[PDB]
C-alpha cells in the first residue's frame, strides 16, 4: 500500500492480453472493488450484480484483518508451458496474527524486477547469438557493448536490434520484434512459442515457407517466460533506479 | 585536342577519369579532349607532368607495384602502356571497340579491358609480360562499360549497359575458366556508368537510372520521367538484387557515374555528373537495409523518396561533371574528376 501500482490479466500461456494502464493506490489496510475491467463501474456505469467466488476469499476470520492472498513471486507450469499455478518466493514473514495467509512481498528490498543486462542478454549470449550476427536478422551478438548511435552510447547490439521500429506499424503498438506491454502481440515470442497468440498479427509474413527453423526448444520455460516478462514490463534496459554497476551511459 | 565526336578543336583536357596508384603517392588523370594523361603528386597537389597518348583516353589502371599505366584510348580503339617513371609510353596494343574501361589483375600479371561498342560485346585480355592481347571474352549482351575484379580475383564482373534495351545486366566471369557463369538483370535500368566490389567481395554496386518509359511524359516530379538509383547485389548464388533510391522528393542526383568504395568498406562514394556533386552513402546501413529486406520489400522501397536520408552521409559540392572519383589507400582522401572546371575536387572523408 502507499506504492503505484497496476494490473495485467494473463492467459493460460501467462501472457498478458489486456494492461490496464494508469497508476493506482491503496491506502493501508484499505481494499477496493471493481466490477469488471475498465467495464465502466469507476467511470459512466452502475455496478453490475455479480455473485463472484472471490468475495469468500476475502475476509472468513474474526481474528484477521484480511484472509485474502498475498501477491505470489513466481509462477508453475505445466511440461506443456500451460499454467499450472501460483508459487511462493523468498519473501516470506511480530509478525502478528492478524492474518490467516503467509506474508509475501512486503519487502521493498526484495521486490523483484527483469533487467536486461542481468537477466536477458545473457540468456540471448547463450542460446542466441551464435547463429544471429550482422548476416542474419536480428542482431543478437556483441554481447553487453554499448553501441552508439547519433552520437548516443546507451544499449547493447541485441537490444538495439529487438527494439527496433517497423515500418507502417505505429510504436506505440511496437516495434520489428517486441510489442511493449504486450508480449503476446511480439513476434519474438510468436517465433519463441512457434505459433499464432494473438489476433493481432505483427505483419504479414511472419513465418517462412523455405528455409524455416523451429525456435521452441532452443529456450527452457523459465528463459522464455522471462522474455515474456521483459516484454511485458515495458521492454526496459536499465530496471534498477538509480546509477549501478551494470553497463550502462556514462559521460 | 578535339571536343569528342566533333573535329572542332579545344585547348582544354577535359579529364574524364581518375585514379590513384596503390601507394596512394600519385593521381593519374585521364583527359578526353587533352589526348593525354596528367599526372599529380598526392602530397603537393601539383602538376608533375602530361604523358602523350592515344586519341580520346576514358580510362586508366596501375599496376600493383605502379611502375606502369594501361590507359584506354577509345577513338583510337586501342590501349596505352604509360612508364610512370619514366613519363613516357612505351607500347600501344590495339583492342575491340572503344575501350571505356581496364583493370589490373591482383597477381597483375593480367588486364582485362570493356569494349563498350555498342555493337560490340567483349572482354579483352592483356598479358603483362608479353604486352599483348591475348583472347576475348564473349559477354551475355552488348556494350560493357566497366569491369571489377573480386580481391580473391577469381571472379570479373562486367556491366553491360545495352542500347535500346529497359532490361541491363551484369555478366559474372570465372577468370580461370574465361567464360560467364550468371548473368543478373537489373530490371527497368539504363545508363550504368559503373560496378564496384565491397573489400569482403560479397556485394557490387552499380549506379545507374530508372527510367519509366511506359509512362506519358507529363510533369518533372515524383520522378515520373527519370529516377536515379544505385543497385546492390548480393554476390553469393541467388542472391538479392536491390535497387535502391539516389534521390530527395524535390532532390535528385542526376546521371550517377563514377564510384570509389572505402578500404573497409564504410563508405560508398558516387560521382554525380549532372547536379556536379559527390554523394557519400553509409555502406553499413544501406547493406544493413539488403540484409533484413526481403525482395519484395526492397523493390517496393526502390520508389520510396524519403528513403535515402536513412543511409546518407552528405553531398559535397563539386566542379562541373565530375564524371569519375578515386580514393586515397587510407579512405580518408576523395579526389573528384570535373571535366568542364577542367579540375579536381579533393574531399577529406568522414574517415579519422
Ligand atoms: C541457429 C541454429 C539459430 C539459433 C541458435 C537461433 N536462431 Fe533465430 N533464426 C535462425 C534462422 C536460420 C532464421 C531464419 C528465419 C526462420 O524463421 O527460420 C532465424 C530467424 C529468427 C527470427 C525471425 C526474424 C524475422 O522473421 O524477421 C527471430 C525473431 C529469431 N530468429 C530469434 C532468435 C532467438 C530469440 C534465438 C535464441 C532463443 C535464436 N533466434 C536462436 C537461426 C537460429
Ligand atoms: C483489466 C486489465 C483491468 C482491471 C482488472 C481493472 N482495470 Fe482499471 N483500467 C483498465 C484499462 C484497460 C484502463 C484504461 C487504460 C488506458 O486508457 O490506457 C483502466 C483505467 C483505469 C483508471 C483510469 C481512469 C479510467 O480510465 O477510467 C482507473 C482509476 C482504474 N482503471 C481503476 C480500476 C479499479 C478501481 C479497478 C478495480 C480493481 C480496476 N481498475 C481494475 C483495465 C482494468
Ligand atoms: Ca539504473
Ligand atoms: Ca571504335
Ligand atoms: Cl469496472
Ligand atoms: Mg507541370
Amino acid at each position: 500500500s502507499d506504492v503505484p501500482y497496476y494490473m495485467q490479466i494473463l492467459d493460460d500461456k501467462g501472457m498478458s492480453v489486456q494492461t490496464a494502464l494508469t497508476w493506482a493506490y491503496l491506502r493501508p489496510y484499505h481494499g477496493r472493488i471493481c466490477s469488471g475491467c475498465h467495464y465502466g463501474s469507476y467511470r459512466g456505469r452502475a455496478f453490475k450484480n455479480i455473485h463472484a467466488k472471490a468475495l469468500y476469499n476475502w475476509w472468513y476470520d474474526d481474528r484477521s484483518h484480511y484472509d485474502s492472498p498475498f501477491a505470489f513471486r513466481y509462477l508453475k507450469f505445466d511440461n506443456d508451458g500451460n499454467y499450472k499455478g501460483v508459487k511462493h518466493g523468498e519473501d516470506v514473514v511480530g509478525p502478528s496474527g492478524t492474518t490467516s495467509q503467509p506474508v509475501e512481498g512486503l519487502t521493498l528490498d526484495k521486490q523483484r524486477t527483469v533487467d536486461f543486462r542481468r537477466d536477458i542478454q545473457p540468456i540471448l549470449d547463450a542460446k542466441c547469438a551464435m547463429c544471429h550476427d550482422s548476416n542474419n536478422p536480428p542482431n543478437l551478438g556483441g554481447g553487453l557493448e554499448l553501441v552508439s548511435v547519433d552520437g548516443i552510447a546507451a544499449y547493447s547490439r541485441a537490444y538495439n536490434s529487438l527494439l527496433e521500429p517497423q515500418r507502417g506499424k505505429d510504436p506505440n503498438i511496437g516495434g520489428k520484434y517486441v510489442n511493449p506491454s504486450a508480449a503476446i502481440n511480439s513476434l519474438l515470442v510468436w517465433r519463441l512459442y512457434e505459433a499464432e497468440l494473438s489476433a493481432n498479427a505483427p505483419r504479414e509474413k511472419i513465418f517462412p515457407i523455405e528455409g524455416r527453423l523451429l525456435h521452441n526448444k532452443f529456450l527452457t520455460q523459465d528463459e522464455r517466460y522471462a522474455i515474456v516478462e521483459w516484454i511485458d514490463l515495458g521492454a526496459q534496459w536499465d530496471n534498477i533506479p538509480g546509477p549501478d554497476f551494470y553497463p550502462g551511459y556514462l559521460v | 585536342g578535339y571536343i569528342q565526336g566533333t573535329h572542332v578543336k579545344t585547348d582544354l583536357p577535359g579529364p574524364f577519369h581518375i585514379t590513384m596508384s596503390p601507394d596512394g603517392s600519385t593521381l593519374f588523370i585521364s583527359n578526353q579532349s587533352g589526348h593525354s594523361v596528367t599526372f599529380v603528386d598526392a602530397r603537393t597537389q601539383k602538376v608533375t607532368g602530361e604523358v602523350a597518348v592515344r586519341v580520346q583516353p576514358e580510362a586508366s589502371a596501375v599496376t600493383p607495384d605502379g611502375a606502369f599505366l594501361y590507359v584506354c584510348n577509345a577513338e583510337s580503339d586501342s590501349v596505352s602502356v604509360v612508364d610512370i617513371q619514366r613519363k613516357q609510353e612505351i607500347k600501344e596494343i590495339k583492342v575491340g571497340d572503344w575501350p571505356s574501361g581496364i583493370k589490373i589483375s591482383p597477381d597483375g600479371k593480367t588486364a582485362y579491358v570493356a569494349c563498350s561498342g555498342c555493337m560490340w560485346n567483349a572482354i579483352d585480355v592483356i598479358d603483362t609480360g608479353r604486352m599483348e592481347k591475348v583472347r576475348s571474352i564473349y559477354t551475355s549482351d552488348y556494350g560493357p562499360r566497366m569491369v571489377e575484379i573480386s580481391p580473391d580475383g577469381k571472379t570479373l564482373v562486367a556491366i553491360l549497359d545495352t542500347v535500346g534495351s529497359i532490361n541491363r545486366s551484369v555478366d559474372f566471369i570465372d577468370i580461370a575458366s574465361g567464360r560467364v557463369v550468371e548473368n543478373r538483370v537489373i530490371h527497368e535500368s539504363s545508363n550504368l556508368r559503373d560496378v564496384v566490389y565491397t573489400p569482403d567481395g560479397k556485394y557490387i554496386a552499380v549506379t545507374h537510372q530508372t527510367p519509366k518509359n511506359w509512362l506519358p511524359v507529363c510533369e518533372a516530379e515524383n520522378g515520373q520521367v527519370f529516377t536515379n538509383n544505385v543497385t546492390i547485389i548480393e554476390t553469393k548464388a541467388g542472391g538479392k538484387v536491390a535497387r535502391l533510391p539516389l534521390d530527395d522528393l524535390n532532390n535528385y542526383d542526376g546521371n550517377p557515374y563514377g564510384m570509389a568504395m572505402d578500404p573497409k568498406g564504410k563508405y560508398l562514394y558516387i560521382g554525380v555528373r549532372g547536379m556536379h556533386r559527390v554523394t557519400i552513402l553509409d555502406m553499413d546501413k544501406v547493406l544493413g537495409l539488403v540484409r533484413s529486406s526481403t525482395q519484395e520489400e526492397l523493390d517496393y522501397l526502390r520508389d520510396d523518396l524519403g528513403l535515402v536520408r536513412d543511409y546518407l552521409v552528405a553531398r559535397v559540392p563539386t566542379g562541373l561533371g565530375p564524371s569519375s572519383v578515386c580514393l586515397s589507400p587510407d579512405g580518408k582522401f576523395c579526389y573528384a574528376a570535373n571535366y568542364f572546371s577542367n579540375n579536381v575536387t579533393v574531399i577529406r572523408t568522414a574517415v579519422d
